[PDB]
């Protein structure tokens, strides 16, 4: 189904309760006459940005909130402002996940985050703090078992401990991320990573444990605790382990802070049915009976609607997901998170192995995250000869980091010239540059050349620059250079005052 | 000429001599498509380095912040003189904010 | 994309492509470089599309007038023949391949209309237009007519209209002035007046078109026609004994046909420019080169003096060159579309008596100026359809709009700050900020793109100083951006900018 | 100056929320309004220039530049010089 006025097409992933959502669409039809078509296309999160521009996307798209940042950056999602009472039905932190540069661009549906998963038979009383884990491991090691095994390779799993006392990826304030405020090398992250590394040095954990290793050990009854999300529950069910899910341990009295992913409902900017979409979502889906229909089909986990979450939370596994989510941090929806994952992944590996101190590892990662974040939305570094081969070929397309010198970017300006020898047809043209307004008598022959000027910034220089997640800093620089060129040139060309009409 | 910054590439290859605005310097000729930092600066006439620009924005922002803080101070001053007696401590606070901005401005202007 | 070390040549299918290919084999034989000759359909429209993507042939052959649009888009390499080489070609042919002062192709061949006459009916064709009325009296009494040629298309009637002072766009030193149109001057009126009187006095029918005149001449029913070398083959087949000669004079001055110059241009994206230079200058543009092409299909008159002198032993070719030298090089600016569109209506209305010569040329002058100023595309859009575009936020159209004149758009970006970032459950509110825009990094910044509509009456548009080579709207936009920013930055901050003026 | 279509503007980015002018006094556009009046356009842009005014400026500047160039000679042609200045007022008086 393509978008058609007077009806709704919804895209949602195949692993969600689409049948249940279809029932909600049928109640919407029966009450209002508006047909609702629920589709679960393959690769729908990548199809959407490709076709939404050409107006062949859905009215509504369900996906993880952090993907919606790119959609919103391209203007593909309708901005919503639901009524005060409607917003108050949902947990405030979930609304933060669907803000993009201050604008609400979707509706929160469900919530997921990591929790502490524990073996009740081995560990009836799971620890409330990380600090008691060493001692717990001594007791369990004397039984031929261990306290804790989780994926140490991926910062998604290790960052909850690291952030507990103050680490963060990018500072969030009022629906906006500041990519100039990275929290990778502050005192909180160092304390948390130091505790993570000491667990490894004192042999309570092994530096090479990954997702597969931890999963097998816990489901086989060999470790008392793992850290994982709701997607892992099914495999534990199949195993013989009597397991609980609970709040993650504190560190220095501070909650562990896992990243929070919010399933969210976005409205296509090109939809002619915006009001029908808001009506469907606010009065039919985001209600006890709406979410129940979906949950009944395939479980949503913890949900953003307070009244129905209190129903689901009678399951303590779901209550723990919501609690860790409320104590965690919203996954930033900006693509510069790529810089965060790349830098931090290396820091944990090097600190864990003793290649670097915790202090120097996070120092390096703080700097690396800053630079890649300033340089662009994804990790790309170019070898210097390979870049100089671009420049000497006249190729000015690359902007970003180049190994050895830092960041490169281009500003553009057009030069005008007048032919000085137009009567000499049997000769090489000679030209002379002319100032900004450029106006010459009609018989003059005017030639223009386009000038791409290369800029080189060291990483340190780059960081003092006003880089931003939402707007490229180089844009204003180019307009600044073009303006001052103009202002100087026009006084050179003609000092008669311009006939400017000035308002008010 | 710090080694690779301020070189320029010309998209349009062409024969013929392109002279500077004054007519004394040959910017490029005979199908040269790459200018040195020196020609770039002559053809463009004016320039600004990013680092100096940033100190300029800090100067301007801090000055803007000092003018705004001072407008609020006068509004509190109106209240105070008119008997409104609640604003006296927002007036003290508003004042040390006012000078912090001014000191930042002077620090920024000093860098230029 | 274009393969290095090899030459790909595009030339039209009606030209001597096989002969050109054998000049290529001479080129391969000497240098080892293969030369491939292609004649794709509508190559003159394919070329801009594929050259822009850095693809296409290394060399394209086509009439010089089409190359003006190519050069406007930077699609043609600027060529550099030596001074002595240029004297091997007729000087006026080099004018045909200058664009805005730049030599951008090599002249190959020359075509123009001539007077084609039946030797049996008319051994001694007239030298003046003025003597054709009397000639028609005589031939009518023998059951014939003096003259029949296509009167529907201004290409064929323009030689008469231009003879006493008409021109399309004034030429001077490699540059056309699209503000200087010579359609309603006294010369153009005199010539067209003479055309319409021929029709009123029954010496010609205003409905006569190309196929009618062609049939009449090739059947022996009229003594003369005005046509070009593309028409000789059909006359050859008909077995009429025809001569080709200089067009008649009007008011003592020669008729001025448009001259098309077949030309070889080098693709700006070609990696093989010198190879293409070597081919054109050292193999093609020689007696032995052109002859090889000629033998396949005749080039007509040629730009190379040496080979033209051998060809001109044919008086038909000598006449084509003579009419070409006395004529007007077809202007290579794409705004010629305005000239053809306007002048076509004027001649037809005047010829049919629906309009006087004066009003028809006065109107065509105005329409040609207005359409040429508006752009390459002959389009006038009706006001409701344009307003339908505006009310949809569709800002793509630039050009004439019926009833209001010329419309164009200028673009500016607006920045705003959110004054409302922490207000509870509220409609976001914004306030516009001036040009540098730099705010604290906690501020929320929002940008909008603003397309402002401009309206010029035809009469306003005609007073502006624009040219064919640079759209005036572009500099207008940069002025509006400059003054917007000059005024804004004073509002943003009075601290002097750290500007480095070295020069 | 307020003709049917001149100086109307079109905004590409539709969004909720009120967009207020620089000084805070005029509401330029809100509520997903995407077409500005000529009056709102002039306030948003702040400055404007008419192409016909730009052309008189352009003519005056050319005439002035010519009189400066033909001056350096005599500063080492009256009718030229005075011809140039006369054409210059002719434009300036039309500003």
């Amino acid at each position: 189904m393509k978008i058609e006025e007077g009806k709704l097409v919804i895209w949602i992933n195949g692993d969600k309760g689409y049948n249940g959502l279809a029932e909600v669409g049928k109640k919407f039809e029966k009450d209002t006459g508006i047909k609702v078509t629920v589709e679960h296309p393959d690769k729908l999160e990548e199809k959407f940005p490709q076709v939404a521009a050409t107006g062949d996307g859905p009215d509504i798209i369900f996906w993880a909130h952090d993907r919606f940042g790119g959609y919103a950056q391209s203007g593909l999602l309708a901005e919503i402002t639901p009524a005060a009472a409607f917003q108050d039905k949902l947990y405030p932190f979930t609304w933060d996940a669907v803000r993009y540069n201050g604008k609400l661009i979707a509706y929160p549906i469900a919530v997921e985050a990591l929790s502490l998963i524990y073996n009740k038979d081995l560990l009836p009383n799971p620890p409330k703090t990380w600090e008691e884990i060493p001692a717990l491991d001594k007791e369990l090691k004397a039984k031929g078992k261990s306290a804790l095994m989780f994926n140490l390779q991926e910062p998604y799993f290790t960052w909850p401990l690291i952030a507990a006392d103050g680490g963060y990826a990018f500072k969030y304030a009022a629906g906006k991320y500041d990519i100039k405020d990275v929290g990778v090398d502050n005192a909180g992250a160092k304390a948390g990573l130091t505790f993570l590394v000491d667990l490894i040095k004192n042999k309570h954990m092994n530096a090479d444990t990954d997702y597969s290793i931890a999963e097998a050990a816990f489901n086989k009854g060999e470790t008392a605790m793992t850290i994982n999300g709701p997607w892992a529950w099914s495999n534990i069910d199949t195993s013989a382990v009597n397991y609980g899910v609970t709040v993650l341990p504190t560190f220095k009295g501070q909650p562990s802070k896992p990243f929070v992913g919010v399933l969210s409902a976005g409205i296509n900017a090109a939809s002619p049915n915006k009001e029908l979409a808001k009506e469907f979502l606010e009065n039919y889906l985001l209600t006890d009976e709406g979410l129940e229909a979906v949950n009944k089909d395939k479980p949503l986990g913890a949900v953003a609607l307070k009244s129905y979450e209190e129903e689901l939370a009678k399951d303590p596994r779901i209550a723990a997901t919501m609690e860790n989510a409320q104590k965690g941090e919203i996954m930033p929806n900006i693509p510069q998170m790529s810089a965060f994952w790349y830098a931090v992944r290396t820091a944990v590996i090097n600190a864990a192995s003793g290649r670097q101190t915790v202090d120097e590892a996070l120092k390096d990662a703080q700097t690396a995250a800053r630079a890649f974040a300033a340089a662009g939305k994804e990790i790309e570094i170019k070898k210097l000869p390979e870049f100089e081969a671009m420049v000497n070929a006249g190729n000015t397309t690359y902007t970003g980091l180049v190994e050895g010198i830092g960041y490169v970017y281009w500003t553009t300006e057009t030069l005008y010239f007048i032919r000085t020898n137009p009567e000499q047809l049997w000769a090489i043209p000679k030209y002379q540059q002319i100032p900004f307004p450029y106006f010459q008598r009609k018989d003059a022959i005017i030639e223009t050349k386009t000038l791409h000027t290369l800029h080189v910034l060291s990483k340190d220089e780059l960081l003092k620059l006003d880089y931003d997640a939402y707007y490229a800093f180089y844009g204003i620089v180019e307009e600044m250079l073009k303006f001052i060129h103009r202002a100087d040139a026009i006084k050179s060309y003609c000092e008669i005052p311009l006939p400017i009409i000035k308002s008010k | 000429g710090d080694g690779l910054s301020l070189i320029s590439i010309i998209d349009e290859v062409g024969n013929g001599e392109y002279w500077s605005a004054a007519g004394d310097i040959l910017l490029f000729a005979a199908g040269k498509t790459k200018l040195s930092p020196y020609m770039t600066v002559i053809s463009l006439g004016t320039w600004m380095y990013e680092t100096d620009l940033m100190q300029w924005r800090l100067a301007c922002i801090n000055y803007s912040d000092y003018k705004k803080t001072l407008i609020k101070y006068r509004e509190l001053q109106k209240k105070f003189e008119s008997g409104d007696k609640s604003v006296e401590e927002k007036m003290n606070e508003c004042h040390k904010i006012l000078n912090s901005h001014y000191i930042e401005m002077q620090k920024n202007l000093g860098n230029l």
